[PDB]
């Protein structure tokens, strides 16, 4: 019923889809996903993201931090990530495996700049991680 | 007996100082003194008193990440009045990183200029470390520095450009950062384009003056009052356009064509009309280069009658 | 009260009840303020004044529509021509959507939700669904909650990857080639989609009117082309748009004109 080859290639498209996305942001594109910046350590950023329940729950993570982003692009993106994680557990259910399932508002209101900016490359880089590693026989 | 002072609060000066403010008692006929007894909760904690006249006390060089706990009473200043009791304490707490100022908003060309004090693991790095950066793009060059003290940094902007929007955002996050290691707090800069162009034009029968003016520049700041402020003196414009800061607002109303327009009327035909344009937002105000007119000077002739 | 309905349709459920049946109705044709049509069971010839209605609805709405080329906002439009008779019940959009495409069935899963939908001038009810899912599956219908009780519409569902309308190819240049003198065209495909595209080229000679001749590209990474000409000194105008290859889209509009 669910063909596993075009669900792995709408996956790919979306992802490259949210890459042009996150091109979009001239602001971000500017902004080194890598370095780091202290008291956003709780962002799931560059530390290999190696598995499906790993990928599932920083793209989880992730999600929440949008939700409070007040952007368009970003929230109906969230939503984007929302159909990611779909597509993910439909490829889990194929691969036969379980996937089970604070500060950031302070942030939020000193500094929202600086969150969205660094969410974004941070996201970015790690969707680009995935993407480099979506082939590569991912694994639960 | 005085009551006890009331309404403690504590808030955080431009120059990153703390100042205390408690209401008085108005009922009382008499003047009064109050004692302050405040003690922070930093890396050191200290315990001070004082006693002040007035209802506001300021102390300089607040320590990030501190707690503040403030207690006043009040007293008779006149005769052998008795101290009233301590107010209910009232508790302050500071963030990780100190700017100085908070936020800047001027216009194009100007020079702005700034200082960070910053916090790394309780540990007020030197200067010569601290970094200043723009936006998260590029490092301020280290030629617009200035070492302040030790452990003041600062930077300093000349000949300030247009601040470009990125965004929906129209102010520059300004970081400065341990080396390589920036926090998420930051500063806003607003750069304006302050030259509006102030159109004024008079009715043929020099009765109304209808002033006109596009504010292209202003529609990406929200939250801020935009207005036309002006002043009138006896006969004609001093050569040097300038404010008798004795002003007034002007009501005007916005056109189809977005410009906002407003109409005098009836006039002071001989006498010099100075305006300009005010900008007021929470950070504070800005003010256009101000323009002077007669408006007999401005008037549109009539077209020639009965020609054959 | 106008014709007699024949017997063959009459059935006795029992000696104290009567039966009427309809089978493969057709619509009921409104006279004058009526819709439906006004039954009189009688008592042979002459009547009592006891009445009832029947109501059959042309609820077949064809709600067609379309996302917008940032996929960022979508919208749907549905022309009620015919509820334009009916006054004292409620229309609206109900729509369910399902976590991921559509069920090869378009049927209403019992958990569903109204959309506030705007009439336009143009006589048509058009409803904007932001934010935007790019791969779930909503399906949708029109429902009508009269005194009698509630009329559905035939539900249809999408998945708005289908329905997205594809931007212009942008930085379209023409030029004439050097020592060859043939049209050389190139361009820069719109940011989304991420499919493989068909092109399609109209190019003539400039002027007031235009004989548009068409070309096509087949393969998406071709991203120039090169034509022939019978004038080889003259301004040519020159559009293209794109579709995507395997044409489960919309044709995007023509790029701006290009003068050689
Ligand atoms: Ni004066
Ligand atoms: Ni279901």
């Amino acid at each position: 019923g669910v063909p596993i080859q075009k669900v792995q290639d709408d996956t790919k498209t979306l992802i490259k889809t949210i890459v042009t996305r996150i091109n979009d942001i001239s602001h971000t594109q500017s902004v080194s996903a890598k370095q780091r910046v202290t008291g956003l350590d709780f962002i799931p950023g560059l530390h290999p993201i190696l598995s499906l329940s790993k990928m599932d729950q920083t793209l989880a993570v992730y999600q929440q931090v949008l939700t409070s982003l007040p952007s368009q692009n970003v929230l109906q993106i969230a939503n984007d990530l929302e159909n990611l994680r779909d597509l993910l557990h439909l490829l889990a259910f194929s691969k036969s495996c379980s996937l089970p399932q604070e500060s950031l508002d302070g942030v939020l209101e000193a500094s929202l700049y600086s969150t969205e900016v660094v969410a974004l490359s941070r996201l970015q880089g790690s969707l680009q991680d995935i993407l480099q590693q979506l082939d590569v026989s991912p694994e639960c | 007996k005085p009551d006890p002072p009331l309404g403690l609060h504590m808030e955080v000066t431009d120059d990153g100082n703390l100042k205390i403010s408690w209401d008085s008692q108005t009922m009382a006929p008499f003047p009064l003194q109050y004692q302050v007894k405040y003690l922070e909760n930093s890396t050191i904690v200290r315990e001070a008193a004082e006693i002040v006249s007035a209802t506001s006390l300021l102390v300089d060089s607040v320590l990030p990440g501190s707690s503040y706990e403030v207690q006043v009473r009040s007293k008779r200043l006149d005769g052998s009045g008795v101290w009233s009791d301590w107010s209910s304490p009232q508790v302050f707490t500071t963030q990780d990183v100190v700017y100085f100022p908070p936020k800047i908003l001027t216009s194009v060309g100007s020079n702005a200029s700034f200082h960070c004090i910053y916090k790394n693991e309780n540990q007020i790095i030197s200067s010569k470390q601290i970094v200043w950066w723009r936006n998260l793009a590029e490092k301020i060059p280290e030629i617009q520095y200035s070492i302040v003290s030790d452990r003041v940094s600062k930077v300093t902007f000349s000949n300030l450009k247009a601040t470009r929007p990125r965004g929906k955002f129209t102010y520059d996050a300004v970081y400065c950062c341990n080396e390589q290691a920036c926090h998420h707090r930051y500063a806003e800069l607003y750069v304006i384009d302050v030259n509006i162009n102030i159109s004024c034009e008079t009715d043929g029968y020099l009765t109304k003056m209808t002033c006109r003016w596009s504010p292209s520049t202003i529609q990406s700041l929200v939250g801020s009052t935009v207005q036309l402020r002006y002043h009138r003196r006896s006969l004609y414009c001093p050569d040097s356009p300038s404010i008798h800061p004795t002003s007034e607002p002007k009501n005007c109303v916005l056109q189809r064509d977005g410009f906002y327009e407003c109409v005098f009327q009836p006039i002071f035909l001989l006498s010099g009309y100075t305006m300009w344009i005010r900008i007021n937002h929470s950070l504070g105000s800005l003010d256009s280069p101000p323009t002077c007119v007669l408006p007999d000077s401005v008037v549109k002739p009539l077209p020639p009658s009965n020609v054959k | 009260l106008a014709e007699k309905i024949p017997e063959i349709q009459y059935s006795i459920v029992s000696d104290r009840v009567s039966k009427v049946t309809f089978s493969n109705l057709k619509a009921t044709r409104p006279r004058g303020k009526f819709t439906y049509d006004a039954v009189y069971c009688c008592n042979e010839q002459a009547c009592h004044h006891r009445y009832a209605e029947l109501y059959v609805i042309d609820v077949n709405i064809n709600i067609s529509c379309e996302t917008d080329g940032y996929l960022t906002k979508m919208t749907c439009r549905w022309s009620p021509s015919t509820i334009q008779s009916l006054v004292g019940s409620t229309v609206q959009l109900r729509y369910h959507r399902r976590s991921l495409y559509c069920p090869d069935s378009p049927s209403i899963h019992p958990t569903s939700e109204p959309k506030n939908c705007v009439l336009q001038r143009d006589g048509f009810y058009e409803c904007v669904f932001q934010p935007i899912f790019l791969l779930s599956g909503y399906t949708m219908w029109i429902r009508i909650n009269h005194s009698l009780g509630s009329l559905d519409s035939p539900p249809t569902c999408v998945l708005p990857d289908s329905v997205v309308k594809p931007l212009p190819p942008s930085n379209v240049k023409a030029e004439i080639t050097v020592n060859t003198g043939l049209l050389k065209v190139s361009w820069e495909k719109p940011v989304f989609p991420e499919n493989n595209l068909q092109f399609q080229i109209r190019y003539g000679l400039s002027g007031k009117e235009i004989q548009w001749k068409t070309h096509e590209v087949f393969d998406a990474k071709s991203k120039s082309a090169s034509l022939l000409v019978s004038d080889l000194c003259a301004v040519y105008v020159v559009q293209v748009r794109c579709r995507r290859l395997d044409g489960l889209g919309y044709w995007s509009n023509w790029s701006s004109p290009a003068y050689t």
